[PDB]
RNA sequence: ACGAGGAAUUCCUAGUAAGCGCAAGUCAUCAGCUUGCGUUGAUUACGUCCCUGCCCUUUGUACACACC
């Protein structure tokens, strides 16, 4: 059976991660979720979505939930677009060609912030582990991690190749640099989080938790140790949340130095530091009154070198902003909010006061927005489709354009469904409000107020589009009929408890209920005359659907599962589990027996009804799929989920003793072209200076792991074990045991290591010759002889020196013992 | 005390135990030996740094011990000719 | 005289002889440690 | 219809492989045989975890010495 692929998503235009913006109100490229969207903002829609090179659900895609886009950090001199994903991978984009062209992930879970060195090419991340990595752009490789922070970061700057300083979700600031290459100072910032720093070269800005923002002194001139970054003093915000972002501002020779603080609901304060010819003024009108108290209220500061002036102010929660400025005139601020919904304010000011109460949005892009989850949905004869939210905000989409067409605000809006030519759609509430509105003509045709004096909860249509059923709140489900504009109600209908879905046949045979009791009522349409009370859910049945020709339901609940029901007695086929959080929405393909649950988990999967196998699973979303609606005639689906998101789907080895043998023999010969350089060295300087030999290479493994040979065989001499040594060491000829003697020379001409592996040399040495003794004396070499003279000498001294100590100590402790006893026994 | 408490932990082993024996020594190189004898529940300390140091000495003094086969391999290297 | 446990629970003494107070060692021999004595009550 | 059985495969370590007979017919099995008993009686390993695997352990925890 052929598959379902993915248009793209729509109706998405600001996600859950920071703006940035370009200059020419210039270009603004933001989220969605999991691609990124480039705009212009006057004329207030897009101009291009940048994509990933794969489909979701297709062929090709894989089984997981998919890398939302969480930051985004643009460098425009070379076009690049640094995208870091909430998995923990960061890929970058050249802007024009739209392909990606690093790919590299260093992070396990999201990524919180990234920031490009200033056409450094090195780029450097910050995630929500305690990892700060830098990067190479012409690498794809990652310089180095960076780590001694405790949680998560949330905050960083770097300068140079050299410095930076970063602050996480423990209040502890950092600095590291390159070259020691380690965190070097630490203070605690706050008693809780940091999520805000902000720097021009000598003071740094921070926030705290709430309301406690801190002024510190940068020194990188300083040379001491305690006391890099310190600290003078702190102020307050009028927000008493969490401020989550600031940045500065400046400029030349106007004094542009402000900086702003994006609080966390519906505020950003902005702020002015000021000038040392105001503060020069300002100190001694402040020295009014003439020493200590005099310096005790001056180190009470900021509150003298702050200038707090405007603090705007948006219509709901915010989420991220951006900066903009000219010449002392005006201040222009992108701030795109928590849903769907940019906002680009704008204020004129005197360098000194804004002069004006309230900003100026200048621009506002709302077209493609939906304000709220969007928790009903419809689509018509394959002409137009439709979302619907509790903003009142229906949006009207067409198929090949996903132009918002209409927008017109009703209220709290769950349900909905069209008329059957399309054209018009009826709409309910959260009270007994009942909608109708057209397509292209004046909107709001009129409303059933109070139709029940609760909520409705479902609503369906008749087949030719007569007869309106719809299921309420209050225990109540009742009937319409449109007259030719209006509606009349006909037929009330008292129920034994709370009907809170009602579905009509297609081939309008029946109607079945929900209640909140947990069961559905199969309910007859021309006569009422209650054909079944079926149920088994335990949780109450929250989607109701009817087969293509009235022979089969499909009931779902908040137990998680689906059963699909016969209707010819109300009997069952299979009740099976699926969608771990629960299901919300279940809809049947208008030809055959495949039905598509939704759940609460941003997850769909369409099923045979006959054999139930999930045949298609679909993981496209990032929150909960709060509906879905497939086509009539096309097979072609619509969902919506909780993150702002609608989308369409679409038809298509050695052992030891050798190793020792050959480690050593390495070094030995490393060993002898040092001694023969040594001698050709000799030759140059102390000698008929004529010429050399240049110089015997390094060998290439000791230098790649940067050691000394001696170091080297002392390092698999020790990681050879206890057991095996004695035949390890048993295998080597004669001619080895030779270099092993070359190698204890070298080894005891350096007393750095000797006597830290003392007894282990000893051991082997006194092995090594107790066996090869017979074949030892027997060697005739007035080196070989001055050579373990020298080692018999040097090892002598090293034995007899820390058994000197431990002698010595033995009769110090046993003294102080006996003579504390003669003390008091 | 404290000192002497890691001290004496560090000297079970010998790897860890040259460098117990000679913070010893630098100890009771330097301080005074009365105030050493004086400082309350250090006996319990050193009577269990006690034994084990002597345990190291003859483990050292067998080294040394065994070390004179190269004097016996040289004596015979110059029996050789 | 035997190497035991901690005196304290700041800090661990393995019967090696060494000892890590429990905020010097980083978060990567925290989750060593802990499985490492895991599996040694475990058996 | 045949000149000692090919490709390869199976099995096998001491009174063992194998040759030679001889009895009996023991409630199931077996007489085309089965089970006993006697006789004659070797070659090659009797090591190794390298290959094929299979298993166990990774606190040594047991009470000195020693090693780890």
């Amino acid at each position: 059976y052929q598959r379902f692929e993915q248009a793209a998503a729509f109706g998405v235009i600001a996600s859950n991660a920071n703006c940035v913006w370009i200059p020419a109100p210039g270009q603004l490229i933001t989220s969605a979720l999991e691609d990124v969207n480039i705009w212009d903002i006057k004329t207030g829609d897009l101009v291009s979505k940048l994509s990933d090179g794969l489909p979701p659900g297709a062929s090709d895609a894989r089984g997981a939930k998919p890398a939302e886009c969480t930051y985004l950090e643009a460098h425009k001199d070379t076009d690049l677009l640094a995208v870091g994903y909430a998995d923990g991978v960061i890929k970058v984009w050249d802007l024009m060609s739209k392909t990606v062209l690093l790919n590299f992930n260093g992070h396990k879970a999201a990524i919180t912030l990234l920031q490009f060195d200033g056409t450094g090419t090195r780029l450097i991340s910050g995630s929500k582990d305690s990892n700060i990595i830098v990067w190479d752009l012409v690498g794809e490789v990652g310089l180095y991690k960076l780590r001694s922070h405790k949680d998560s970061i949330t905050g960083f700057w770097c300068q140079g190749e050299d410095w930076l300083i970063s602050t996480s979700k423990d209040g502890m600031i950092k600095l590291w640099d390159l070259k020691t290459h380690q965190c070097i100072e630490t203070h605690i910032a706050h008693t809780g989080e940091c999520w805000g720093l902000a720097v021009k070269d000598d003071l740094l800005i921070t926030t705290g938790t709430d309301s406690q923002v801190k002024i510190w002194k940068l020194d990188i001139e300083n040379d001491k140790m305690g006391g890099k970054l310190t600290e003078m003093g702190i102020f307050e915000k009028q927000s008493k949340q969490r401020g989550l972002k600031i940045e500065f501002i400046t400029n030349s020779s106007d004094k542009t130095s402000f900086f702003y603080i994006q609080n966390a609901d519906k505020t950003i304060e902005t702020f002015r530091i000021r000038k040392e010819e105001e503060i020069a003024r300002g100190l001694k009108k402040r020295e009014k009154r003439l020493l200590t108290e005099e310096e005790i209220a001056k180190s009470i500061y900021s509150s003298f070198i702050l200038h707090p002036f405007q603090t705007i102010r948006s219509l709901y929660k915010i989420k991220s902003a951006s900066w903009t400025t000219v010449s002392s005139s005006k201040l222009e601020l992108v701030l795109t909010t928590s849903s769907n919904t940019i906002e680009y304010y704008s204020i004129p000011y005197e360098k000194r006061d804004p002069t004006s109460p309230a900003p100026l949005k200048t621009h506002t892009i709302e077209l493609q927005g939906q304000r709220t989850d969007v928790r009903s949905i419809d689509i018509s004869d394959d002409n137009k489709l439709l979302a619907t939210a509790s903003n009142g905000s229906l949006k009207i989409w067409n198929i090949k354009t996903h132009k918002c067409i209409r927008t017109f605000e009703c209220g709290y809006a769950l349900t909905c469904k069209f008329l059957p030519g399309g054209l018009l759609v009826i709409l309910g509430t959260r009270n007994g409000e009942l909608q109708l509105f057209d397509l292209a003509s004046s909107s709001l045709l009129d409303t059933i107020e109070d139709a029940h004096d609760a909520a409705i909860w479902s609503l369906d249509l008749t087949s030719d589009g007569k007869r309106l059923v719809t299921g309420s709140a209050d225990k109540t489900v009742k009937f319409w009929d449109f007259k030719v504009l209006k509606l009349h109600h006909d037929t009330t209908l008292e129920l034994t408890d709370d009907i809170l879905c009602v579905r009509v046949s297609p081939d309008d045979r029946y109607l079945a209920i929900s209640l909140l009791d947990n069961t559905v009522k199969v309910f007859f349409l021309d006569s009422m005359k209650f054909y079944l009370s079926l149920y088994g859910h335990k949780l109450p049945v929250l989607s109701i659907d009817i087969s293509f020709d009235s022979k089969m339901i499909i009931t779902s609940s908040a137990d998680k599962n689906i059963k699909i029901w016969g209707l010819d007695f109300g009997d069952c086929h299979k009740s099976l589990f699926a969608h771990q959080d629960s299901i919300m929405n279940v809809k049947f393909l208008p030809q055959s027996h495949n039905f598509f649950s939704c759940s609460k988990d941003a997850v769909v999967k369409y099923w045979d009804g006959e054999k139930f196998e999930c045949i298609q699973k679909l993981y496209a979303h990032q929150s909960e799929v709060w509906a879905l609606a497939v086509a009539t005639d096309g097979g072609f689906v619509v969902s919506s989920s909780h993150d702002h998101s609608i989308r369409i789907w679409e038809e298509t080895s050695l052992k030891a003793g050798e190793r020792l043998m050959e480690a050593l023999d390495l070094g030995i010969a490393e060993i002898e072209g040092l001694e023969a350089y040594n001698r050709d060295m000799k030759l140059w300087q102390r000698k008929k200076l004529g010429e050399a030999p240049i110089k015997p290479q390094g060998n290439a493994v000791l230098i790649a792991v940067n050691k000394t040979p001696e170091q080297y065989i002392m390092d698999t001499l020790l990681r050879i074990r206890m057991s095996q040594l004695e035949d390890a060491l048993m295998v080597m000829p004669f001619s080895y045991v030779l270099k092993f003697l070359k190698f204890i020379d070298t080894v005891m001409q350096n007393k750095t290591l000797l006597h830290s592996h003392l007894p282990l040399i000893c051991k082997n040495l006194f092995f090594i010759i107790k066996f090869n003794h017979k074949e030892l004396v027997s060697q005739k070499n007035e080196e070989l002889k001055l050579q373990i003279n020298r080692v018999k000498t040097e090892l002598r001294s090293a034995l007899k020196s820390t058994e000197d100590d431990l002698g010595f100590n033995v009769q110090g402790l046993k003294f102080v013992k006996q003579q504390w006893n003669l003390r008091h026994n | 005390i404290l000192l002497m408490k890691r001290c004496r932990d560090w000297n079970t082993n010998a790897k860890t135990h040259t460098i117990a024996q000679r913070t010893i020594r630098c100890i009771l190189m330097h301080h005074n030996i009365a105030k050493l004898s004086e400082i309350p529940g250090m006996v319990k300390i050193v009577d269990a740094i006690i034994p084990y140091t002597q345990r190291h000495f003859t483990r050292v003094d067998n080294l040394v011990e065994q070390s004179y086969i190269l004097d016996y391999a040289l004596v015979e290297m110059d029996k050789l000719f | 005289y035997n190497v035991g446990k901690a005196e304290k629970d700041g800090e661990i003494r393995l019967k090696n002889g060494v000892a890590m107070s429990k905020e010097e060692l980083t978060r990567e021999d925290k989750n060593r440690l802990r499985r490492a004595l895991k599996r040694k009550r475990s058996k």
